[PDB]
RNA sequence: GAAAUUGAAACCUGGCGCAAUAGAUAUAGUACCGCAAGGGAAAGAUGAAAAAACCAAGCAUAAUAUAGCAAGGACUAACCCCUAUACCUUCUGCAUAAUGAAUUAACUAGAAAUAACUUUGCAAGGAGAGCCAAAGCUAAGACCCCCGAAACCAGACGA
RNA sequence: CCGAGCCUGGUGAUAGCUGGUUGUCCAAGAUAGAAUCUUAGUUCAACUUUAAAUUUGCCCACAGAACCCUCUAAAUCCCCUU
RNA sequence: ACUGAACUCCUCACACCCAAUUGGACCAAUCUAUCACCCUAUAGAAGAACUAAUGUUAGUAUAAGUAACAUGAAAACAUUCU
RNA sequence: UCUCUUACUUUUAACCAGUGAAAUUGACCUGCCCGUGAAGAGGCGGGCAUAACACAGCAAGACGAGAAGACCCUAUGGAGCU
């Protein structure tokens, strides 16, 4: 097994310069061992993706999945140790950056069959990790304009250049 | 567990490269890396370029400012600055301004004897271009100045970089008198020109107001501008060609995408062919 | 991936101990000592394999002929095996005959 | 495979044989064992080569670091700031100096694909082809089919 | 599938004809008589062969050379 | 197990490394990674051949195009310039075409010029002087 | 090969031309020269008096490495060849008409 | 496939053996399977003290955009253009037919003679008794795979 | 899982049959037959490979190679010179 | 007239496109002798190299989050009801 | 049963939550028509078609998948019976 994640809190950056933005604070948190499948446990943590601390809770609340609320126990956990050891001035000052489910170390077990044949049962268990970020969720990608299409085909056109010559 | 001995090293020098590639050293100047001789250096740089150098004023052209007072300060902070007096090391102003001085002087000769049309502006601009810090840092970076520069950080900041290359241009006036260096200028400096349009060198603004004031100096019509050709004129992707005419006389004629852009276009074609800076100009002699 | 990520604890050989000093003495036993002893006198290992050389089946016949009757059971048994097999491969079998 | 290399077009340093021509060799580092049968080669060239060599091209640095080593190694260093290392393991005094001149010879630009074996800056005098050449014009710059 | 003949075919024949018509035609008039050609290059033609079994008969094993056998101690030059 | 091999990674990485760019699991399992770069490796050698075929056959295409600017065929073109003893190759006839057209103008010139002597020389059957043009120098 | 060539123009040679790096050469064997409103061309050469093409050896080296590969399926039949070229550059330096028509 | 006949030298604590799919089946004839005789596994890895980094497949980071053995030639440019009928094995010959492969890691298949050839030593003799010899004899090098039946017999174990 | 149980041994049974037979590079390299409980195989010849010895090999021109049957051609064999 | 190959020429180079078979030049890694000492050299050895045996063992995919599986009701969770 | 089928209930089903197999799989970026390949083409040629992704049906094709067959032939392969 590895178990990295858990060490990427144990960074220390040097004391910042007066001159210099300050560094958004970053949570690293995951749970390991759920049993629940890594692709189900997917969906969920695809859903608060880009989602603030409090958006994702609310959604986590309401969702009818097993998985939402063990992710929803992660994230509350993970705000709270933010603003205890990571030093996050506010708890709602969160969004997250990193949602993903990895697969855990699993059981074979025996699925008898209605012959003498039989199959391999597996016993499924999954990691949840979150990585929280100090700040306001970044706004989404915009649509691509028809004046953004119309400028990257004319910088197409523009690029072309006489091919296999002097 | 397999024995052996030879897969296992190979390996180590795998996950070595992997570890560099993943994680990049900071940039270390080539002074503190193994294989280095400062004197065997300085002699190489002299005969790489083909010329006769004082090798004491080579070592004073490489030796910067910045460098002594980091020394020094390095001195202080040790505490064997009694200990280990010592004569200090000659600054760079005095060859850096000489070598500025006649580089300035030879690129405005060899510009004027070339380009006899050009205005003082343009070969003005034209010097300071091929001075600038771009073109002269990228000569200096690719003829090892950086290398054996003596500078206070590295890597080397654009400034100091070419200060030392002035200065080494002042050591060569120096050794080698000022025709040597006219060639040593011309062989560098000027071949950077090459492929290069007039305009892309000489920043310019309002290039028909330039085309006026040039035409009535020469004592002719103002310029006329007309629709010589055009294609697909309400399409997104217009062709427009404009002719400048003097007296009903073609000077120049430039392609746009929009008139206002072809106009400006003919405009420039026609201040390259009034200097002299044209695409098909003879070639400079070398 | 069947590759071991640290080196293994580098190999130290005595190249002067007594056994490689002294290695090769008395090989000449024969033309320099009035062949009284053949060198094949020093050669240390089974009553059946000294001083003589053939292929498995040989030193099969051998083994059985020599040290046969003091065998273990089991090992006498799967010699007598091994002797059937022999001959059936090397008498039956081949690409030349 | 083409496709799976990548690719640059044909160049100099700084337009190198323009005004002068100028040996992109900066420095050469030989790690040679005083002791050991791949360094053989290596030794006699160093015995017998590595000195004309060196009077040959005054502008290249040539270091000898003579130290124990399994492989014998050449670093060729040039003035773009390319760095090649070539092995010299137990390659005769003949293939060394063989291989030392084309280092010499060499630039410091990448051995890749070449797209063009040519290059140039200025490849029109008269002017590149545009659709408007080779067409006449008409009178009053008239459209097919205007009436004025 | 059946195969016709185009013109480009029958011009390409009509060409190779006209090369051998040409052919027969210098074919017609020899230089020398069969009696008159008898035993002419016997002389060089024997020669020839003469040095076919010359190079046959002389194949013998390449000679061995002290000077190869004692090469081999260099695989151990060294520096003091 | 006396003897195995302790070197099967790097010998997996030489053939795997000109798979990286592949789609699907030809670029990371040997078995299928293999066989893929073995064909190509086969495709690259065998190119060589289409890549001197379709340069010609592009600078046909170009050469055709510049002197139908000037109302000449293709055939026209090359055979006449052929007959005026200049040897410009395909290469460089469609260099010229894009880069020197006022060159490739009197290119075109000189072949008209030539093919109208021909027809000349061919109507003037008999006792007629050879055309300006037409005359060929001589190499002994 | 014919190359279209003009000064200040490098041009690679898939051969060792047996010449020091920074040796001058001139070219000869010119068809064509061309200025913006003249153009000279032989039959099928021009006089050398005519015209003086001149370059200079810049750098000598291997190309990348090719890969020559058969394969013939169901025969066993694989094989793998690497070539690599010698090549060098040339920098056109010059080319120079004097008055001989 | 003999025998008469000849003749046999004696120092154990060693290894050009294996190193957890190897070497014993063995951590164990245990767990498990079978009424029974009987068959028969798998696996462990910190440090002096626990009274202290990167790499298989599979995935995720990060779904997808006309078109086609998945590439190659390329190109400013991923794709668009042009070129290209997967691999192995079998059948008298043919592949495109049929056989085999989900993929990864590990394991998994040419053993010896007579006679010849090559290189030495000695030479009408060679060989450290025997054997060969009308240039031979002595020594060395160098050629001969893997998996699979239905069966047959002997001795046990089973109503 | 009985046209003759199961287990162990003989046993690495035997299989002219099926399947498989693992680095790189180069070279030479293809279709007369005979016998055989033999045509799914093997042995000899033919062809193929290597090494060695020695002289001819191939291509060929005049001359030359049957009558009978009442017919019969392209050709073939042999063969100096070249 | 032109287009049109790996044919031929051109610049440079050259052992570098057949099945079975046969001849030759190299060689990965390992062990040993002696070297060497950031991983090698000359030799001697050998369980000496796997894109394929419905190969053996192990891991993980695909089909597939599919097929399939499960708890009568209310409530004080005392109990009652069906 | 059928003419000639319809309505309702239960199971199944589909959706939500939990748990979670199997045969199968060379790789697939997996179209249509005509032709070719002695039949037979998603992949070859000539035409045509073509933003990309689910979910639910279907069984015309993928000589669709798993064994077990039946037929003919072969083995100097077995066995039972006479
Ligand atoms: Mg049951
Ligand atoms: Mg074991
Ligand atoms: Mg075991
Ligand atoms: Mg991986
Ligand atoms: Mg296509
Ligand atoms: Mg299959
Ligand atoms: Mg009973
Ligand atoms: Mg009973
Ligand atoms: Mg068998
Ligand atoms: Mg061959
Ligand atoms: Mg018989
Ligand atoms: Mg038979
Ligand atoms: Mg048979
Ligand atoms: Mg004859
Ligand atoms: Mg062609
Ligand atoms: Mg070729
Ligand atoms: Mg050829
Ligand atoms: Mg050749
Ligand atoms: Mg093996
Ligand atoms: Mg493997
Ligand atoms: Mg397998
Ligand atoms: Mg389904
Ligand atoms: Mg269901
Ligand atoms: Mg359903
Ligand atoms: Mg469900
Ligand atoms: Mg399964
Ligand atoms: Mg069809
Ligand atoms: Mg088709
Ligand atoms: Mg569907
Ligand atoms: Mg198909
Ligand atoms: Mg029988
Ligand atoms: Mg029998």
């Amino acid at each position: 097994i590895s178990r990295k994640w858990e060490k990427k809190n144990k960074i220390v950056y040097p004391p910042q310069l007066p001159g210099e933005p300050r560094r958004p604070a970053e949570i690293y948190h995951c749970r390991r061992q759920i049993k629940y499948s890594k692709d189900k446990m997917w969906y969920l943590a695809k859903l608060i993706r880009g989602m603030s601390i409090d958006q994702a809770l609310a959604q986590l609340e309401f969702n009818d999945k097993k998985g939402a609320k063990i992710i929803k126990e992660v994230l509350l956990e993970a705000q709270d140790m933010a603003v205890r050891d990571h030093n996050v001035e506010f708890r709602s000052n969160l969004y997250i950056a990193e949602s993903t489910s990895g697969r855990g170390q699993c059981l074979k077990r025996i699925r008898y069959h209605g012959r003498g044949r039989f199959g391999i049962m597996e016993k499924v268990y999954c990691h949840y990790f979150v990585k929280l970020v100090e700040g306001p969720p970044p706004p989404p990608e915009p649509p691509k304009t028809a004046v953004a299409h119309a400028k990257e085909y004319i910088q197409q056109l523009r690029s072309r250049t006489i091919v296999h010559t002097l | 567990v397999k024995k052996g001995f030879r897969a296992a090293f190979r390996f180590q020098k795998e996950l070595e490269r992997q570890r560099l590639l993943r994680c990049p050293p900071p940039p270390v100047r080539r002074s503190e890396k193994p294989n280095w001789d400062y004197h065997a250096e300085i002699q190489a740089f002299g005969h790489r370029l083909q010329e006769n150098f004082s090798l004491d004023l080579l070592k004073t052209a490489f030796v910067n400012s910045c460098y002594i007072k980091s020394e020094e300060a390095k001195r202080q902070q040790l505490g064997i600055e009694k200990e280990a007096v010592l004569l200090n090391l000659k600054s760079n102003q005095e060859l850096s301004e000489q070598g500025t001085s006649f580089s300035q002087t030879c690129l405005t000769q060899f510009l004027e004897d070339e380009y006899p049309d050009m205005p003082t502006e343009g070969i003005k601009n034209l010097v300071d271009f091929l001075t600038g810090e771009e073109v002269v840092c990228h000569v200096a970076r690719n003829l090892a100045v950086e290398q054996l520069t003596l500078s206070e950080e590295f890597p080397v900041p654009p400034a100091v970089l070419q200060q030392t290359f002035f200065a080494v241009i002042g050591a060569l006036l120096q050794s080698s008198g000022p025709e040597r260096t006219a060639l040593f200028i011309r062989d560098f400096l000027i071949t950077q020109m090459t492929g290069k349009e007039l305009f892309e060198m000489w920043k310019i603004i309002n290039p028909m107001g330039l085309l006026v004031e040039e035409l009535k100096k020469r004592n002719v019509s103002a310029p006329e501008s007309r629709l010589t050709r055009q294609s697909g004129g309400t399409t997104a992707l217009p062709l427009y060609f404009v002719g400048l005419y003097c007296d009903k006389k073609l000077i120049a004629e430039g392609p746009g995408e929009t008139v206002l852009v072809a106009e400006e276009e003919a405009a420039r074609v026609a201040l390259r062919k009034l200097y002299g800076f044209t695409e098909n100009r003879r070639p400079w002699n070398y | 991936i069947g590759i071991r990520l640290t080196l293994p604890p580098p190999k130290v050989v005595d190249r002067w101990n007594e056994k490689r000093a002294m290695f090769g003495v008395y090989d000449n036993i024969g033309i320099l000592g009035n062949f009284e002893k053949h060198p094949k006198e020093l050669i240390r290992g089974p009553i059946w394999l000294r001083g003589w050389k053939g292929n498995e089946l040989q030193r099969c016949i051998r083994k059985r002929k020599m040290v046969g009757s003091r065998m273990f059971a089991d090992d006498l048994h799967n010699l007598n095996k091994r002797i059937r097999y022999l001959y059936k491969h090397f008498n039956r079998h081949g690409k030349f005959r | 495979t083409a496709r799976g290399t990548p690719s640059r077009f044909l160049a100099s340093v700084l337009h190198n044989g323009l005004g002068r021509y100028v040996q992109q060799l900066q420095r050469l580092s030989f790690s040679v064992s005083r002791d050991g049968a791949s360094s053989r080669g290596a030794r006699e060239f160093v015995e017998r080569e590595v000195i004309d060599f060196a009077r040959r091209n005054p502008g290249v640095v040539i270091y000898v670091n003579s130290r124990p080593c399994c492989v014998p190694r050449v670093v060729a260093e040039y003035l773009n700031g390319a760095v090649r290392e070539e092995s010299i393991h137990c390659k005769s005094v003949e293939e060394i100096s063989t291989l030392v001149q084309k280092l010499a010879d060499q630039s410091g630009l990448d051995v890749i694909r070449i797209r063009k074996p040519f290059h140039t800056d200025n490849p029109s005098i008269q002017g590149q082809w545009h659709p408007f050449t080779n067409k006449p014009t008409t009178f009053r710059g008239l459209r097919p089919r205007e009436v004025q | 599938r059946p195969r016709f003949v185009s013109l480009r075919a029958k011009q390409n024949m009509i060409r190779r004809l006209e090369i051998e018509a040409e052919n027969h035609y210098w074919l017609s008039m020899p230089y020398m008589t069969r009696e008159q050609e008898r035993g002419h290059a016997a002389v060089r033609r024997r020669e020839a062969f003469e040095a076919i079994k010359a190079a046959a008969t002389s194949k013998f094993p390449p000679h061995r050379f002290i000077a190869d056998q004692l090469d081999h101690l260099n695989v151990t030059k060294k520096w003091s | 197990l006396r003897n195995r091999v302790t070197d099967r990674y790097f010998r997996i990485q030489e053939v795997l490394k000109h798979a990286r760019h592949f789609r699907g699991r030809k670029n990371r399992c040997y078995r299928l990674a293999v066989r893929t770069v073995i064909r190509a490796f086969v495709k690259c050698t065998k190119a060589r051949y289409l890549k001197k075929k379709n340069m010609r056959t592009l600078w046909i295409n170009r050469i055709t195009a510049a002197s139908q600017e000037h109302g000449l065929k293709y055939p026209a073109l090359i055979g006449n310039l052929v007959k005026c003893q200049v040897e410009l190759n395909r290469k460089v006839l469609a260099d010229l075409a894009i880069y020197e057209p006022k060159t490739f103008k009197s290119l075109a010139a000189l072949a008209s010029r030539r093919r109208h002597e021909g027809f000349a020389a061919a109507l003037g059957d008999g006792k007629e002087p050879e055309g300006i043009f037409s005359r060929v120098v001589q190499y002994h | 090969r014919q190359w279209k060539v003009t000064s200040e123009d490098l041009i690679l040679i898939g051969n060792e031309l047996d010449l020091a790096c920074g040796e001058r050469i001139r070219l000869e064997k010119v068809l064509l020269v061309g200025a913006d409103n003249f153009t000279l061309l032989g039959k099928p050469l021009l006089g050398k008096d005519l015209v003086r093409v001149e370059a200079t050896v810049i750098e000598k080296t291997e190309s990348w490495p090719r890969i020559i590969m058969r394969f013939r399926k169901r025969k066993n039949f694989k094989k793998k060849r690497i070539v690599t070229t010698p090549q060098t550059v040339l920098r056109i330096n010059s080319i120079e008409i004097a008055p001989c028509l």
